[PDB]
């Protein structure tokens, strides 16, 4: 049997605390008026297991606890574990074990199961997973937590599925997650009855869940159904105003996230320049440049943390996803006193005759005390700087010119002696100093990301790749949403002549393997909602821009969507404008005041019983 | 703040490599990136090449991979490219860019190129 569910099926996605809000989440989700099964019961059965596929919506309407628990399982042939839950007088079992589970599913005294032999985690749960009223439960395994819901409302008289929201409170996460693809209802029976259950199938779709003050939720959409649920998830409001507006691409719902970053997994030798022996000195830093790594800073911050942890340009945290095409590596030892004049805009001594930082710099400047190493009884005398110079040196400059500076009229030869001394200057590292004279080692890193393939990423996993089909896609940075295509383009554009300001991208690169790969939008065409007020009345209209009212079908993609969205967009009293198609009104042939502009001059608006109609802008 | 004037590629044969020269006049930048833009008559514009301004390890595309070459020589400020091996795909207009290695990929200077015609 076949049913409608009427907007029931909304749980809270997480555990964290929001009141008086509208989160907007991207979790699994029963669709609004879908299309249930009603799934009676006589006394063997009356239907075989149900495939599982991303969640279960269960319900009844029954009572004297006929429906006593659910059984779970992939194959259920000693293949893998079976999620069993039994709702006995006053308490529950949700043993997870190894069952048989033959053709006989009955309980009334366990004859569900053969045997068990290798059984995993078990539950002794006190309170009873049972309380005419409905039992609304949904179960969903997100790989590690296999989520259950509950909402005991009393029904009403002589009906199935009430008409109003209750969103289902949440319970403990059991730890699950072996692979699970079917469903079955347990029932049971006192003399070998009857019973009837409405179960629903969950699809990724995003939600815009209310708050309140008191921490409960009144009203939610599904932003899949009619252009004013899509409408009420791009403007993140429940009160739509009288005016046409805009949407996003909702339409066709993307499920799957493809991330491909990286392609190598070898570990980068981040570990060879922050513990080297004798580190360079200032006059002369020892640049490393790597390429083909991976970008893994969690070795840098887990590190014994240093002092000035300073990343400029770049988040200090989440540095683990952004990936670069090289890393230049500087390490040099300063004293304590100009530990922060290297940085972009800062002016001191390190920063005019020494390394200078960029005025735009990307990178990331990390120092570190080091007096109980590079300290000598006497001071160390090794490391040197530049004091005395006449050319300010450039952005990433090095001049190792060991000439005596030229201060004087007279030549001076190499003496260094009256108006006439020595670029270099041995500051010894004495122990007894204070904070401005420590010694401390100092390590900048510049992120170099060109118009290259990045070799240096992050070591975040890799997805499958799915084509032809609506998907988020992250491929090296490129988060975007998107159907992927295989295109014939020889080589992959870059586009900034105009910069490109109000751009998308249109093609990407597989990081893995060099296949250039199309983007194209899922569902596009310039889609407005004629909207004449949630207050006033619940009628929409559609306008596509770059439609002859013939490619509106294949522009969207109209073959797996609502059963309420293909009456506005098919050839239900359409209408041909110079800006588009409208779907869902009726064009008169009068003259009347100007309304809410759809386009082109064409004025729209909601009367009479009363209707979304249309006209031309009466002058 | 200047132009960068280029010169070399004017009309080829298939089979030969000719020498593109891409001078400076007011630039003095030691760390921003040069590379090299290829635009065919059609479609969009390409990459070639680039070479990295804070060092000087040099990065190709794909197709350019074993038959070209750059060379930047900071005595005059100026950037060499010899391209060899063009047989067909070599018929495009071809810019000298300039960029900065931190920021976006928009480039920050933009040549007045030279077409090379490979008949």
């Amino acid at each position: 049997s076949y049913t409608n569910s009427f907007t029931r099926g909304v749980y809270y996605p997480d555990k964290v605390f929001r009141s008086s809000v509208l989160h907007s989440t991207q979790d699994l989700f029963l669709p609004f008026f879908s299309n249930v099964t009603w799934f009676h019961a006589i006394h063997r059965f009356d239907n075989p297991v149900l495939p599982f596929n991303d969640g279960v919506y269960f319900a009844s309407t029954e009572k004297s606890n006929i429906i006593r628990g659910w059984i779970f399982g992939t194959t259920l042939d000693s293949k893998t574990q079976s999620l069993l839950i039994v709702n006995n007088a006053t308490n529950v079992v949700i043993k997870v074990c190894e069952f048989q589970f033959c053709n006989d599913p009955f309980l009334d005294e366990f004859r569900v199961y053969s045997s068990a032999n290798n059984c995993t985690f078990e539950y002794v749960s006190q309170p009873f997973l049972m309380d005419k009223n409905l039992r609304e439960f949904v179960f969903k395994n997100i790989d590690g937590y296999f989520k259950i819901y509950s909402k005991h409302t009393p029904i009403n008289l002589e009906r199935d599925l009430p008409q109003g929201f209750s969103a289902l409170e949440p319970l403990v996460d059991l730890p699950i997650g072996i692979n699970i693809t079917r469903f079955q209802t347990l029932l049971a029976l006192h003399r070998s009855g009857a019973a009837a259950y409405y179960v629903g199938y969950l699809q990724p779709r995003t939600f815009l869940l209310k708050y309140n003050e008191n921490g409960t939720i009144t009203d939610a959409v599904d932003c899949a159904l009619d252009p004013l649920s899509e409408t009420k998830c791009t403007l993140k409001s429940f009160t739509v105003e009288k005016g046409i507006y805009q949407t996003s691409n909702f339409r066709v719902q993307p499920t799957e996230s493809i991330v491909r970053f990286p392609n190598i997994t070898n570990l980068c030798p981040f570990h060879e320049v922050f513990n080297a022996t004798t580190f360079a000195s200032v006059y002369a830093w020892n640049r490393k440049r790597i390429s083909n790594c991976v970008a893994d800073y969690s070795v840098i911050y887990n590190f014994a943390p240093f002092f000035a942890f300073k990343c400029y340009g770049v988040s200090p945290t989440k540095l683990n996803d952004l990936c670069f095409t090289n890393v230049y590596a500087d390490s040099f030892v300063i004293r304590g006193n100009e530990v922060s004049q290297i940085a972009p805009g800062q002016t001191g001594n390190i920063a005019d005759y020494n390394y200078k930082l960029p005025d735009d710099f990307t990178g990331c400047v990390i120092a570190w005390n080091s007096n109980k190493l590079d300290s000598k009884p006497s001071g160390n005398y090794n490391y040197l700087y530049r004091l005395f110079r006449k050319s300010k040196l450039k952005p990433f400059e090095r001049d190792i010119s060991t000439e005596i500076y030229q201060a004087g009229n007279k030549p001076c030869n190499g003496v260094a002696g009256s108006n006439c001394y020595s670029p270099l200057q041995s500051y010894g590292f004495r122990p007894t100093y204070g904070v401005g004279h420590q010694p401390y080692r100092v390590v900048v890193l510049s992120f170099e990301l060109l118009h290259a393939p990045a070799t240096v990423c992050g070591p975040k996993k890799s997805t499958n790749l799915v084509k032809n089909k609506c998907v988020n896609f992250n491929f090296n940075g490129l988060t975007g949403t998107g159907v992927l295509t295989e295109s014939n383009k020889k080589f992959l554009p870059f586009q900034q002549f105009g910069r490109d300001i109000a751009d998308t991208t249109d093609a990407v690169r597989d990081p893995q393997t060099l296949e250039i790969l199309d983007i194209t939008p899922c569902s596009f065409g310039g889609v407005s909602v004629i909207t004449p007020g949630t207050n006033t009345s619940n009628q929409v209209a559609v306008l596509y821009q770059g439609v002859n009212c013939t490619e509106v079908p294949v522009a969207i993609h109209a073959d797996q969507l609502t059963p309420t969205w293909r009456v506005y967009s098919t050839g239900s009293n359409v209408f041909q404008t110079r800006a588009g198609c409208l779907i869902g009104a009726e064009y008169v042939n009068n003259s009347y005041e100007c309304d809410i502009p759809i386009g082109a001059g064409i004025c729209a608006s909601y009367q009479t019983s009363q209707s979304i109609i249309a006209y031309t802008m009466s002058l | 703040e200047v132009q960068l004037v280029e010169s070399g590629g004017g009309l080829v044969q298939p089979g030969g490599s000719l020498r593109l020269s891409c001078a400076a006049s007011d630039f003095y930048f030691d760390y921003y990136e040069m590379s090299w833009v290829r635009q065919a008559p059609g479609q969009g514009l390409e990459w070639v090449s680039t070479i990295s301004g804070l060092g000087g390890a040099t990065y190709y595309a794909d197709s350019v991979k074993g038959r070209f070459t750059i060379s930047r020589d900071n005595s005059k400020n100026t950037l060499y490219l010899q391209m060899n091996s063009l047989r067909a795909e070599d018929t495009a207009l071809y810019y000298c860019a300039t960029r900065s290695p931190f920021g976006d990929y928009a480039f920050s200077y933009w040549g007045q190129g030279t077409l090379v015609t490979v008949s």
